[PDB]
C-alpha cells in the first residue's frame, strides 16, 4: 500500500511543454460554455444546465457555487473536479483568513488561494492537474467587483467579460463588441442571456441556464437583523423564473 | 525500469553482479597468512605524476589487531571502515577485551546486502551495493592470524593468501604455487612484493605500492617508504640470484 | 507515453481511459436495476441471477442496508460493491456521531462522489468498478434517488435505471412521466409503487419474472428494507392479475 | 512471455507463476548439498562445505538456533544469517516468556510466514536460500525443508543443492533402515554420510571439507566439523 | 500512589580463594514481617563457569540474571561459542545496569 | 518520500549517473592550484557566453570555508553552493567541539564524504562538481592542495586542474612543475599558475582571476590589474624568443 | 551572581567582569575570563547558571563566525544582539532555559559608534551608556547615574569603572576576586592586562 | 510498481546536462520578455504582458512585477502560478531575516536563497522544477543597486542590464550596444522601452502590454522607493520617450 | 494498446484486472479442496499429494482453524493461504476482544473478503494466489463459503476449488438434488472423501493423503475439530469402496 507516487507526474518536454497542463486544458475545451461579466455595479457568471438526462433533476446540481457571501464559482471542464474545488476554496476562505482576520477575504486573494491548490496539481508527487477552468466574480470593500479566470496550471487573470468552454471563442468575441465601461448590472445580465444563446443548442429557459449575480447587499437573505454593519450577501443565484422575466425581453 | 534488489534468471542479484565487476577494475590488493602474521599490500596506482603518492590510503586499521586493504570504488570502503572501527571500540566497551577478527569481519558484511528502494525486512535505506571488496586481516587469542575476503555479496571466505583487483586471477594462481604452511613474515613480505610486480602495469617501487602487516606482538603497522624500498631491493637480488 | 492508459493521467485528448475502463467493470455482472419514487416511499429493483447450483441464493445481493435510513444498490463486480458498502456504513455512522442527525441520502452520495474522484485525481488510488444508487425518504427532502459512478460525478433523479440494457429502462420511464406529467409514481402505498417498478421492468426488458429472479428494496419515512422471495411473489401475483 | 513478467516479486505471470521467487528457488540449486535425516531419537545434518579458492576455507553451512534447533543453508549465505538468527530469537521468546522450547513445527510455521511476506510486496526480494531444520522437541525428533517459496516441508529425511537428488533417492531408498537407528547416532550419522556421497562426483568428503551436525533425546544440538568428523570419513 | 519497589531481603556473600571462588546466600524471602519462602534459590549457575546473585528487589534480581544468562547465551551465538571471561561478563554486567540508570534495578548485585 | 536508486551498476560495473556527472565538471569552467614552498595559489577562468556582468556582486569562484582555507571548483554552481555551505557549517562545529580549526586534509575528507554519500542514497543524483581545496593546518606552515570528484574520491596534489581544457594544463603542469624545487615564491607561483591557464584561455586578461594562500589566514585575491601585469611580463618570455 | 558591568563611553564600550569561579565551599579559580569576541569588532560577557553559561557563550559564538565567513562581512552590533535576543526569547519557552545574562559590547564601524546590549535570560534587551546584570546594578548605578558624561575618553571610564569597582569590593559580601577588563572600539578588542592596580 | 511512471526529473544526461532544467528553460523563452537595467541613480524594471485581450483588466492586473521587500522587487519570466510559490516563500525569508537581526535582508542573501529552493527540486524529490526565471531589482546598503537574474538551475548572476524570456539574444545584443556605466534612470527607462520595442513579437507595443517599475532614492528624502507604474503612467512615458 | 496485465490495479479496455486473473490460474493449479454444508454443520476436506514417501504421514497438515468455531482450507499458494488465515484469526481477535461474542462466519467472511479485495487496489501489491473454503456453526445455523483471489465470496451448500474442483462441483451439485432436505455432519464427513478420492483423478499419477475437519453443532458442539482415527478411516473406506 502507501502512495509510492512521490514524483510529479506533470514534466517539461523537450519542446518546453508541460503536458498534463495541456491535456487538461484540451478536456476544459471539450466543456461546457461558461461566462462571466462584469458591470459598473455588479457581476453576472452564467453556465448551462447540461441535464445529462431527462430523469435527472438539474437542479440539484449546481454549476454556480457560492464560495463566500460575496464571492461565486463557475466553471468549465470535468464538474467532479470542480465540487472538490469549490469544498477546497470554501475551507481555505475560513482557514487562511477568516479565523485570522476575523471577515472573508478579498476576491484576488481567495483566487489566489484556489490557484495555489491547482499549482500544486501540477507539481506534487503521484497527481494530475485538476480539469478545469474557473471563473470567480466577487466583491469587497477596497477593491470593488471583479472577475477573474483560473486555469489548470494555477494561472489566474483579471476580466471585464470572457468565456471557457465549448464556444468561448465565437462567445468572447460577441462578448467584445457590446462590451463597455458603463454597463449596469442588468445590461450584463442580458448580454450574457444572449452570448448564452448562441452555445445552446436545445431548449434555453430559466430551467436549462444556471446564472448568479455579484451585486447590492440582500439584507433579506441575512437570516437575522440587530447588528447595523451587517446587510446581507452581495451574491445571489437567480431563479428559475426570474431568468424567464429576462428572456422575454430577450 | 527493475529494482535494485532483482533476482536474475539464474538466481544471483544483478547489482551484486555489476557490483563485482567494478571490483575488477580496481587496483590490485594482496594478502598473505602466516604463522608469523598477515601481510597486506597494494598497489597505489596514481593516475598522474602530480598526485603525490603517499596522500592514497588504501590499507587503514581497523582497530590495533585488525587492518585491512580495499580494492575497486574506494569512496564507498569509508564508511564500511568507519563501521568496522565502531564496531571493534563498541565492543571493547561492552566487554572489556578484543573484539575476534571473524566477528568484526562479520559486522561489515551485515552491511553489505542493506540496499534496495524499499525490501520488506528492516529499513535498508542504501540505493545500491557497495562497489569495493575488501581484505581484513588481524589477530586473536582463539584462531590466531586471519585473512578474510570480505564481498559486497556479503559473503566472507577465509582465506591462507588471497588477491583482489584487476590482477586478481593472475595473481591468485600465484599464491596458488607459491603458500605453504610454513611461511614466514618475511617470505611472505618478498612474495607479496613480487605478485605485486607481475601484475602491475608499472615498474614496482617503494612509492607506487605499499606493504603492511598484523602481528600479535606490535599489532597492525603500515610499512614506511623506507623500510619497504629495501625489501624490495632484497626482492631483485633474490631473482636474479637464479 | 502510453501509460496515460494505466493510471489516471490526462491522454493528449483530456480522456482518463482508467476511468473509462472502470465504467465498463461495472457492467461485468450483466445485471440491471431501476429506481422510482413513491408518493412517500422510494423503490430499488434490481434484477437477481444465481447460476451456480452450489450457491446460497440467501446470500447473492446487490443491495445494501446502509443505514436505517438509506439503500444502496451496486451495479458492478462484488467485491468492489461490498468496499463500496463498508465504507458508505462507516461515513454514515460517523456523520451521527459528529454533527447529532442522520446522514442524508444526498450528502452521502456526494460524499461518496467525492472520494471518487480522489482516485480518479491520484495515482496510486484505482477507481472502484461500480455505479451506487443511493435511496430513502430523506426529512427535509422526501424520497430521494442520488447516483454516483467511477469519475466522480453525482446527481439526483426522479426515477433511474443502471445496468446493459440501462437505455431501454430509461426511455421506457422517460415516456411514463412525459405521459404523466408528474415527477412521481402516484400511488399511496410502496407496494404499488414497487408493482410499478417490477411492471416497467418487464415492458423494458421483455422479460418475465419469478420470486427469485428480482430483489427489491424500499425506503419509507425513517426506514429501508428488502423484501423477501414471499414478499415479492405476493407482488408478482397482484401485477398478474392485471394482465 | 517471461521477460515482461519476471521484474519483481509483485507480478504474476499469464500462468499464475512467480518468476522471482523460481529464480531465488534457482540459488538453491546452485548451493552445495546438505542432507538431513532422523531415525526417532535423533535427527542428523550432514553439509558439504564448499570452498572457493585450495588457498580459502570451507564455508560454514549449518547454524545453531537453540539447544535443540538447528539448520542446515544451500544457496545465499547472508539470507540464511537473517532467517537463522529470526529462528534464534523466536526460540529465545519461547523460552523466556513461556519458558518453553520451541516446536519444530511451530519454527517452521514461523519461517514460511516471514519467507511469504517477501514474495507479495513490491521493493523486496525472496530469500535465496534453502533451509533443512533439525531438532528434537516435545514430540520427538524432526526434520523440515525450507523454501524460498515460503513452503515447508516435514520429513523423515531429505536433500537440498547441487546434485541433491542423488542423496535424496537413496534416502528414500533407505528409508525403512535408518528410520529405525534408534539409540544409536553414530549409525545415523553414517547413513547421513552414505546418502550425501550419493551426491558428489567432484571430489570425495575430506576432513576439512564434511560437516556434521546432530540433536536428540539426550543430546543437545551440536556441530562437528574437521577432525571431529575424521571417523566418519 | 504506586511504589515499583519492594525489598526481599536476603544477603548474600562472595569469596575468592587463590584458585576457587564461593558465592553462597541464605534461601529465606521475605516481605515487610512476613516469608514468603522459606526455600527461593537466589544465586545461580549462568554458564561459563560464572555464579551470579542480584539482592534486593527480587523481580529486579531476577530481571537481570535472566537478561545476563540470554547475554551469555548471545555471546556464544555471535562470537564463535567463545567463553565469556569473568571479567568481559562484569563490564557487561555494567551496561545492563546503567541502561536503567534512571528507573534502577534495585539490587546489589555480585559474581 | 521519493527514494529511487537513481545511482546503480550497469552490467559493465559502472555507475553512469556519477560517470555522467564527471562529464558536467569537463563542461565547467577551469580551475588549477599549484603548491610554492610557503604557500598555494588557485587560479579560474571566466566565461564568456556572456558579458555585460557586474563583477563586484557575480558570485567568485574561489569560497573561503575558514580563515585559513579555500575551495575553488569546476562543475555544476548550484551544487557548489550547497558544498561549501555545508563545508563552511563543519569548519565552525570542528573548533566549537574540538578548540582547534579544521585541517586541510580533515575539511576536504568531509567534502568527500558527502559527494560520496550522494552516490549511494536514494532519491538523489550526485554533485556535478570537483574541487580543489588548499591551505594551511593550524599554527603549520607546509602548504596543502587537495582534489576531490563526484565520486567521492580525494587525494593531494603538488599541483592540479580541473574542468574543460584540464587536459592540456595538466600537461603543461606535468612538464612545467618540479617537486624538487616548488616554485619558492609567490611570485614565481602566482606566474606557473598563470602560465598554465594561458595555455587555455587565449588572452584573458579579465577571463583570469587568482588567489594567494600564505600560512596564518592569509589569504588575498589579485586585482585585474596585478594579473594584468603577469601575463605581460609572460607575452613577453614567448616573444623574446 | 558574578559581576558584569558595562560602560559606553565616547569611542568605545568597556566591559569588566569578575575573576571567581566559585563552587560551593571553594572557589576553584580566579582567573576565569567570563566573555567570548563574537567578531572582531563585537565582545560579549556573561553570568548565570554553571554550564548553560559557556555553552551559550561559544553557542552564539560559533553562529556569528558562520555568518561572517558566509558573507564575508560583519553584522552590526544591534544586529548581533537581536540575533541574541531572538535566541534567549525562545530559550525562555523551551524544555530547559538557558539561564545566561549578557552584555553585548561592539563598536559599529558604519557608525562609527560604540554601542552597549544588555539582554538578561528572558530575552530582555535594552540598550545603555552603562549597564550589569544581577546585584552589581545595585551597589554601581548610583556611582554611574551620578559621574557618567556621554563625551568620556576610554581613560575616564576607566577610572568610573575602577570607582565601581572599589565600592563593589568594599560593600558586597563576597570576594569576586578583581575583574578583567576589555576596551572594544573602532581597532577592535584589547585587553586591559593592568586593573589588578590602576 | 510505480518505478515504471517515474520521469526521473533529476538526473544527468550522457552530456552531464539536466534535462528537465533544460526543458523548463526551453519554455521560459517563450515568455514575456522582461528587461533590468541598473542605472547609477536607481533601477528600471520592464516587462511585455503576454497574450492580452479588450476585456483583459489592466488595472487589477500583474502577471511580471511583483514586490518581494519595500527594497527588492523581481520580474518574471514563466509560470506565473510558480512564480507566485517561489515568491511568497521569497517574502517569507525577507521577514525571517528582519526578525531576526532587525535589518533588511541584503540583497543578495535573499537572492541565494531562492536559488537555493531551486536548486533542490534538481538534485533531489523527484519534483519537475519551477518553470520560472526572475530578475532581481533591489537596494542595500552593501553593495547598492544590485540587478541578479536566476533560472531553474539554481544558478544567479548579477547584471548591469539584463534580460529574460524570449528572443533575449536579440535583447542582449541591444542593450550591449547602448548601455553605459555613467546611465542615468531616465535613460535606462528609455533604453528599456526602445529594446523591448525592437524584440516584440507583436505589431506595435503599447501601453496595455507592458508592466514597468523603477527603484529610485528620492533626492528629497534619502530613503529607497519602488513605483510600480500605473496604466496611466505607462502610457505616458511610452509617448514622452517618442514611440506615442 | 497492451501491458495492461503488467501492473495489479489496472483496467483492461474490457474492464478487467488480468493479474487476479493471472492469481486465479496459481489457484486451479493447486490441490483440491471442499467444503459441504450439512444440516448442522460443514465438513472440510483436502487432498495432500505424496510427493515421496519421505513426507511424515499426517503431519503437514493443511487445514487450520480460526478462533475456535471456524475452519478453513484452501487451493494455491499455501503460503498466501496461511497469510491470509493469520489475518482473519487477527480478524477474529480483534471481534471478540469488543463485541465478547466469537465472530459470526457472515462477519468473518466480509472480513477475509475486504482484505482481499484490498489486495486488488494497488500496483505495490499482488493478488492472493488461493481460493478459500471456510466456514463455521454460529449464532443461528452453519455457514460455507469460498472466497476467490478477486475478493468476491458467497455462501454456498457446497464448495471446491483446485484442480479437480469440476468433478467435485459435479458431484457436489448431485447430492445437492437427490437431498433437499440436508445431508448429516457424519454423512457429509463420509461423501467428502469420497469427493476428493474421485476428484483425484484429475492428478492419479501422484498418491496423496486425505485430510477432514468439520464443525457440528451435535457433533462437535459447534467447535472445529480434526477427522481423525476410526472416524476417518472408515471414511476413507467408504471412498476406497465407491471408487470401483
Amino acid at each position: 500500500m502507501t502512495d509510492r507516487y512521490s514524483f510529479s507526474l506533470t514534466t517539461f518536454s523537450p519542446s518546453g511543454k508541460l503536458g498534463q497542463i495541456d491535456y487538461a486544458l484540451t478536456a476544459v475545451k471539450q466543456g461546457v460554455t461558461s461566462l462571466g461579466i462584469k458591470a459598473t455595479n455588479g457581476v453576472v457568471i452564467a453556465t448551462e444546465k447540461k441535464s445529462s438526462s431527462p430523469l435527472a433533476m438539474s437542479e440539484t446540481l449546481s454549476k454556480v457555487s457560492l464560495l463566500t457571501p460575496d464571492i461565486g464559482a463557475v466553471y468549465s471542464g470535468m464538474g467532479p473536479d470542480y465540487r472538490v474545488l469549490v469544498d477546497k476554496s470554501r475551507k481555505v476562505a475560513h482557514t487562511s483568513y477568516k479565523r485570522i482576520y476575523g471577515e472573508y477575504p478579498p476576491t484576488k486573494l481567495l483566487v489566489s488561494e484556489v490557484a495555489k491548490i491547482m499549482q500544486e496539481a501540477t507539481q506534487s508527487g503521484g497527481v494530475r492537474p485538476f480539469g478545469v477552468s474557473l471563473l470567480i466574480a466577487g466583491h469587497d470593500e477596497f477593491n470593488g467587483f471583479s472577475l477573474y479566470q483560473v486555469d489548470p496550471s494555477g494561472s489566474y487573470f483579471p476580466w471585464k467579460a470572457t468565456a471557457i468552454g465549448k464556444g468561448s471563442v465565437a462567445a468572447k468575441t460577441f462578448l467584445e463588441k457590446r462590451w463597455n465601461d458603463e454597463l449596469e448590472l442588468e445590461d450584463a445580465i442580458h448580454i450574457a442571456l444572449l452570448t448564452l444563446k448562441e452555445s445552446v443548442e436545445g431548449e434555453f429557459n430559466g430551467d436549462t441556464i444556471e446564472l448568479a449575480i455579484i451585486g447590492d447587499e440582500n439584507p433579506d437573505l441575512l437570516g437575522y437583523t440587530g447588528i447595523p454593519t451587517d446587510k446581507g450577501p452581495r451574491f445571489r443565484k437567480l431563479t428559475s423564473q426570474e431568468i424567464n422575466d429576462r428572456l422575454e425581453a430577450l | 525500469d527493475r529494482g535494485v534488489s532483482t533476482f536474475s534468471p539464474e538466481g544471483r542479484l544483478f547489482q551484486v553482479e555489476y557490483s563485482l565487476e567494478a571490483i575488477k577494475l580496481g587496483s590490485t590488493a594482496i594478502g598473505i597468512a602466516t604463522k608469523e602474521g598477515v601481510v597486506l599490500g597494494v598497489e597505489k596506482r596514481a593516475t598522474s605524476p602530480l598526485l603525490e603518492s603517499d596522500s592514497i590510503e588504501k590499507i587503514v586499521e581497523i582497530d590495533r589487531h585488525i587492518g585491512c586493504a580495499m580494492s575497486g570504488l574506494t569512496a564507498d570502503a569509508r564508511s564500511m571502515i568507519e563501521h568496522a572501527r565502531t564496531a571493534a571500540v563498541t565492543h571493547n566497551l561492552y566487554y572489556d577485551e578484543d573484539i575476534n577478527v571473524e566477528s568484526l569481519t562479520q559486522s561489515v558484511c551485515d552491511l553489505a546486502l542493506r540496499f534496495g528502494e524499499g525490501a520488506s525486512g528492516e529499513e535498508r535505506l542504501m540505493s545500491r551495493p557497495f562497489g569495493v571488496a575488501l581484505l581484513i586481516a588481524g589477530h586473536d587469542a582463539d584462531d590466531g592470524y586471519q585473512l578474510f575476503h570480505a564481498e559486497p555479496s556479503g559473503t566472507f571466505y577465509r582465506y591462507n593468501a588471497k588477491a583482489i583487483g584487476s590482477g586478481s586471477e593472475g595473481a591468485q594462481a600465484e599464491l596458488l604455487n607459491e603458500w605453504h604452511s610454513s611461511l614466514t613474515l618475511k617470505e611472505a613480505e618478498l612474495l607479496v612484493l613480487k605478485i605485486l610486480k607481475q601484475v602491475m602495469e608499472e615498474k614496482l617501487d617503494e612509492n607506487n605500492a605499499q606493504l603492511s602487516c598484523i602481528t600479535k606482538q606490535d599489532g597492525f603497522k603500515i610499512y614506511d617508504n623506507e623500510k619497504t624500498a629495501e625489501l624490495i631491493k632484497e626482492l631483485k637480488e633474490k631473482e636474479a640470484a637464479e | 507515453a502510453g501509460y496515460d492508459r494505466h493510471i489516471t493521467i490526462f491522454s493528449p485528448e483530456g480522456r482518463l481511459y482508467q476511468v473509462e475502463y472502470a465504467f465498463k467493470a461495472t457492467n461485468q455482472t450483466n445485471i440491471n436495476s431501476l429506481a422510482v419514487r413513491g408518493k412517500d416511499c422510494t423503490v430499488v429493483i434490481s434484477q437477481k441471477k444465481v447460476p451456480d447450483k452450489l450457491l446460497d441464493p440467501t446470500t447473492v445481493s446487490y443491495i445494501f442496508c446502509i443505514s436505517r435510513t438509506i439503500g444502496m444498490v451496486v451495479n458492478g463486480p462484488i467485491p468492489d460493491a461490498r468496499n463500496a458498502a463498508l465504507r458508505a456504513k462507516a461515513e454514515a455512522a460517523e456523520f451521527r456521531y459528529k454533527y447529532g442527525y442522520d446522514m442524508p441520502c444526498d450528502v452521502l452520495a456526494k460524499r461518496m462522489a467525492n472520494l471518487s474522484q480522489i482516485y480518479t485525481q491520484r495515482a496510486y488510488m484505482r477507481p472502484l468498478g461500480v455505479i451506487l444508487t443511493f435511496v430513502s425518504v430523506d426529512e427535509e427532502l422526501g424520497p430521494s434517488i442520488y447516483k454516483t459512478d467511477p469519475a466522480g460525478y453525482y446527481v439526483g433523479y426522479k426515477a433511474t435505471a443502471t445496468g446493459p440494457k440501462q437505455q431501454e429502462i430509461t426511455t421506457n420511464l422517460e415516456n411514463h412521466f412525459k405521459k404523466s406529467k408528474i415527477d412521481h409514481i402516484n400511488e399511496e402505498s410502496w407496494e404499488k409503487v414497487v408493482e410499478f417498478a417490477i411492471t416497467h421492468m418487464i415492458d423494458a426488458l421483455g422479460t418475465e419474472f419469478s420470486k427469485n429472479d428480482l430483489e427489491v428494496g424500499v425506503a419509507t419515512k425513517d426506514k429501508f428494507f428488502t423484501l423477501s422471495a414471499e414478499n415479492i411473489e405476493e407482488r408478482l401475483v397482484a401485477i398478474a392479475e392485471q394482465d | 512471455f517471461r521477460n515482461n513478467y519476471d521484474g519483481d516479486t509483485v507480478t504474476f505471470s499469464p500462468t499464475g507463476r512467480l518468476f522471482q521467487v523460481e529464480y531465488a528457488l534457482e540459488a538453491i540449486k546452485q548451493g552445495s548439498v546438505t542432507v538431513g535425516l532422523r531415525s526417532n531419537t535423533h535427527a542428523v545434518l550432514v553439509a558439504l562445505k564448499r570452498n572457493a579458492d585450495e588457498l580459502s576455507s570451507y564455508q560454514k553451512k549449518i547454524i545453531k538456533c537453540d539447544e535443540h534447533m538447528g539448520l542446515s543453508l544451500a544457496g545465499l549465505a547472508p539470507d540464511a544469517r537473517v532467517l537463522s538468527n529470526y529462528l534464534r530469537q523466536q526460540c529465545n521468546y519461547s523460552s523466556l516468556v513461556f519458558n518453553r522450547k520451541l516446536a519444530v513445527e511451530r519454527a517452521g510455521h514461523l519461517l514460511c510466514d516471514k519467507a511469504q511476506k517477501n514474495t507479495q510486496s513490491y521493493g523486496g526480494r525472496p530469500y535465496g536460500v534453502g533451509l533443512l531444520i533439525i531438532g528434537y522437541d516435545k514430540s520427538g525428533a524432526h526434520l523440515l525443508e525450507f523454501q524460498p517459496s515460503g513452503n515447508v516441508t516435514e520429513l523423515y529425511g531429505t536433500a537440498i543443492g547441487a546434485r541433491s537428488q542423488g542423496a535424496k533417492t537413496y534416502l528414500e531408498r533407505t528409508l525403512d533402515t535408518f528410520i529405525k537407528i534408534d539409540g544409536n547416532p553414530d549409525e545415523l550419522i553414517k547413513a547421513g554420510v552414505e546418502a550425501i556421497s550419493q551426491s558428489l562426483r567432484d571430489e570425495s568428503l575430506t576432513v576439512d571439507n564434511l560437516s556434521i551436525a546432530i540433536v536428540g533425546k539426550d543430546t543437545p544440538f551440536t556441530i562437528y566439523d574437521g577432525e571431529a568428523v575424521a571417523k566418519y570419513i | 500512589q504506586f511504589n515499583p519497589y519492594g525489598d526481599n531481603g536476603g544477603t548474600i556473600l562472595g569469596i575468592a580463594g587463590e584458585d576457587f571462588a564461593v558465592l553462597a546466600g541464605d534461601t529465606r524471602n521475605i516481605t515487610d514481617y512476613s516469608i514468603n519462602s522459606r526455600y527461593e534459590p537466589k544465586v545461580f549457575d549462568c554458564g561459563d563457569n560464572i555464579v551470579m546473585s542480584a539482592n534486593g528487589f527480587a523481580a529486579d534480581g531476577d530481571a537481570l540474571v535472566k537478561r545476563f544468562k540470554n547475554s551469555v547465551k548471545w555471546y556464544h551465538f555471535d562470537h564463535n561459542d567463545k567463553k565469556l571471561s569473568i571479567n568481559s561478563a562484569a563490564r557487561n554486567i555494567q551496561h545492563l545496569l546503567y541502561g536503567k540508570r534512571f528507573f534502577p534495578y534495585y539490587v546489589h548485585t555480585i559474581i | 518520500g521519493y527514494d529511487r536508486a537513481l545511482s546503480i551498476f550497469s552490467p559493465d560495473g559502472h555507475i553512469f549517473q556519477v560517470e555522467y556527472a564527471l562529464e558536467a565538471v569537463k563542461r565547467g569552467t577551469c580551475a588549477v592550484g599549484v603548491k610554492g614552498k610557503n604557500c598555494v595559489v588557485l587560479g579560474c577562468e571566466r566565461r564568456s557566453t556572456l558579458k555585460l556582468q557586474d563583477t563586484r556582486i557575480t558570485p567568485s569562484k574561489v569560497s573561503k570555508i575558514d580563515s585559513h582555507v579555500v575551495l575553488s571548483f569546476s562543475g555544476l554552481n548550484a551544487d557548489s553552493r550547497i558544498l561549501i555551505e555545508k563545508a563552511r557549517v563543519e569548519a565552525q562545529s570542528h573548533r566549537l567541539t574540538l578548540e582547534d580549526p579544521v585541517t586541510v586534509e580533515y575539511l576536504t575528507r568531509y567534502v568527500a564524504g558527502v559527494q560520496q554519500r550522494y552516490t549511494q542514497s536514494g532519491g538523489v543524483r550526485p554533485f556535478g562538481v570537483s574541487t580543489l581545496i588548499a591551505g594551511f593546518d593550524p599554527r603549520d606552515d607546509e602548504p596543502k592542495l587537495y582534489q576531490t570528484e563526484p565520486s567521492g574520491i580525494y587525494s593531494s596534489w603538488s599541483a592540479q586542474t580541473i574542468g574543460r581544457n584540464s587536459k592540456t594544463v595538466r600537461e603543461f603542469l606535468e612538464k612545467n612543475y618540479d617537486r624538487k624545487e616548488p616554485p619558492a615564491t609567490v611570485e614565481e607561483c602566482v606566474k606557473l599558475t598563470v602560465r598554465s591557464l594561458l595555455e587555455v584561455v587565449q588572452t584573458g586578461a579579465k577571463n583570469i582571476e587568482i588567489t594567494v594562500v600564505k600560512p596564518d589566514s592569509d589569504i588575498v585575491a589579485l586585482s585585474s590589474e596585478e594579473i594584468n601585469q603577469y601575463v605581460t611580463q609572460i607575452e613577453q618570455e614567448k616573444q623574446e624568443q | 551572581m558574578d559581576i558584569i558591568l558595562g560602560i559606553r563611553v565616547q569611542d568605545s564600550v568597556i566591559l569588566a567582569s569578575s575573576k571567581a569561579v566559585t563552587r560551593g565551599i571553594s572557589v576553584l579559580k580566579d582567573s576565569d575570563d567570563k566573555t567570548r569576541q563574537l567578531s572582531p569588532h563585537t565582545l560579549m560577557s556573561f553570568a548565570g547558571e554553571a554550564g548553560d553559561t559557556v555553552q551559550f557563550a561559544e553557542y552564539i559564538q560559533a553562529n556569528i563566525q558562520l555568518y561572517s565567513i558566509r558573507e564575508d562581512y560583519e553584522l552590526s552590533p544591534q544586529a548581533v544582539s537581536s540575533f541574541v535576543r531572538q535566541e534567549l526569547a525562545k530559550s525562555i519557552r523551551s524544555r530547559r532555559p538557558y539561564q545566561v545574562n549578557v552584555l553585548i559590547g561592539g563598536y559599529d564601524k558604519k557608525k562609527n559608534k560604540p554601542e552597549l546590549y544588555q539582554i538578561d535570560y528572558l530575552g530582555t534587551k535594552v540598550e545603555l551608556p552603562y549597564g550589569a546584570h544581577g546585584y552589581s546594578g545595585f551597589y554601581t548605578f548610583s556611582l554611574l547615574d551620578h559621574h557618567y558624561r556621554p563625551d568620556m575618553t576610554t581613560e575616564e571610564g576607566l577610572d568610573l569603572l575602577k570607582l565601581c569597582v572599589q565600592e563593589l569590593e568594599k560593600r558586597m559580601p563576597m570576594d569576586f576576586k578583581g575583574v578583567i577588563v576589555k576596551i572594544v572600539d573602532k581597532d577592535g578588542i584589547r585587553q586591559v592586562d593592568d586593573f589588578q592596580a590602576q | 510498481g510505480s518505478r515504471r511512471y517515474d520521469s526521473r526529473t533529476t538526473i544527468f544526461s550522457p552530456e552531464g546536462r539536466l534535462y528537465q532544467v533544460e526543458y523548463a528553460l526551453e519554455s521560459i523563452s517563450h515568455a514575456g520578455t522582461a528587461i533590468g537595467i541598473m542605472a547609477s541613480d536607481g533601477i528600471v524594471l520592464a516587462a511585455e504582458r503576454k497574450v492580452t485581450s479588450t476585456l483583459l483588466e489592466q488595472d487589477t492586473s500583474t502577471e511580471k512585477l511583483y514586490k518581494l521587500n519595500d527594497k527588492i522587487a523581481v520580474a518574471v519570466a514563466g509560470l506565473t502560478a510558480d512564480a507566485e510559490i517561489l515568491i511568497n516563500t521569497a517574502r517569507i525569508h525577507a521577514q525571517n531575516y528582519l526578525k531576526t537581526y532587525n535589518e533588511d535582508i541584503p540583497v543578495e542573501i535573499l537572492v541565494r536563497r531562492l536559488s537555493d529552493i531551486k536548486q533542490g527540486y534538481t538534485q533531489h524529490g523527484g519534483l519537475r522544477p519551477f518553470g520560472v526565471s526572475f530578475i532581481y531589482a533591489g537596494y542595500d546598503d552593501r553593495y547598492g543597486y544590485q540587478l541578479y537574474t536566476s533560472n531553474p538551475s539554481g544558478n544567479y548572476t548579477g547584471w548591469k542590464a539584463i534580460s529574460v524570456g524570449a528572443n533575449t539574444s536579440a535583447a542582449q545584443t541591444l542593450l550591449q550596444m547602448d548601455y553605459k556605466d555613467d546611465m542615468k534612470v531616465d535613460d535606462a527607462i528609455e533604453l528599456a522601452l526602445k529594446t523591448l520595442s525592437k524584440t516584440t513579437d507583436s505589431s506595435a507595443l503599447t501601453y496595455d502590454r507592458l508592466e514597468f517599475a523603477t527603484i529610485r532614492k528620492g533626492a528629497n528624502d534619502g530613503e529607497v522607493y519602488q513605483k510600480i507604474f500605473k496604466p496611466q503612467e505607462i502610457k505616458d512615458i511610452l509617448v514622452k520617450t517618442g514611440i506615442t | 494498446g497492451t501491458g495492461y496485465d503488467l501492473s495489479n490495479s489496472v483496467f483492461s479496455p474490457d474492464g478487467r484486472n488480468f493479474q487476479v486473473e493471472y492469481a486465479v490460474k496459481a489457484v486451479e493449479n493447486g490441490t483440491t479442496s471442499i467444503g459441504i454444508k450439512c444440516n448442522d454443520g460443514v465438513v472440510f476436506a483436502v487432498e495432500k499429494l505424496i510427493t515421496s514417501k519421505l513426507l511424515v504421514p499426517q503431519k503437514n497438515v493443511k487445514i487450520q482453524v480460526v478462533d475456535r468455531h471456524i475452519g478453513c482450507v484452501y487451493s494455491g499458494l499455501i503460503p498466501d493461504g496461511r497469510h491470509l488465515v493469520n489475518r482473519g484469526r487477527e480478524e477474529a481477535a480483534s471481534f471478540k476482544k469488543l463485541y465478547k461474542t466469537p465472530i459470526p462466519i457472515p462477519a468473518f467472511a466480509d472480513r477475509l473478503g475486504q482484505y482481499v479485495q484490498a489486495h486488488t487496489l494497488y500496483n505495490s501489491v499482488r493478488p492472493f494466489g488461493v481460493s478459500t473454503i471456510f466456514g463455521g456453526v454460529d449464532k443461528n445455523g452453519a455457514h460455507l463459503y469460498m472466497l476467490e483471489p478477486s475478493g468476491s465470496y458467497w455462501g454456498y451448500k457446497g464448495a471446491a476449488t483446485g484442480k479437480g474442483r469440476q468433478s467435485a462441483k459435479a458431484e457436489l451439485e448431485k447430492l445437492v438434488d437427490h437431498h433437499p432436505e440436508g445431508l448429516s455432519a457424519r454423512e457429509a464427513v463420509k461423501q467428502a472423501a469420497k469427493i476428493i478420492y474421485l476428484a483425484h483423478e484429475d492428478n492419479k499419477e501422484k498418491d496423496f493423503e486425505l485430510e477432514i475437519s468439520w464443525c457440528s453443532l451435535s457433533e462437535t458442539n459447534g467447535l472445529h475439530k480434526f477427522v481423525k482415527g476410526d472416524l476417518l478411516q472408515e471414511a476413507i473406506d467408504f471412498a476406497q469402496k465407491e471408487i470401483n
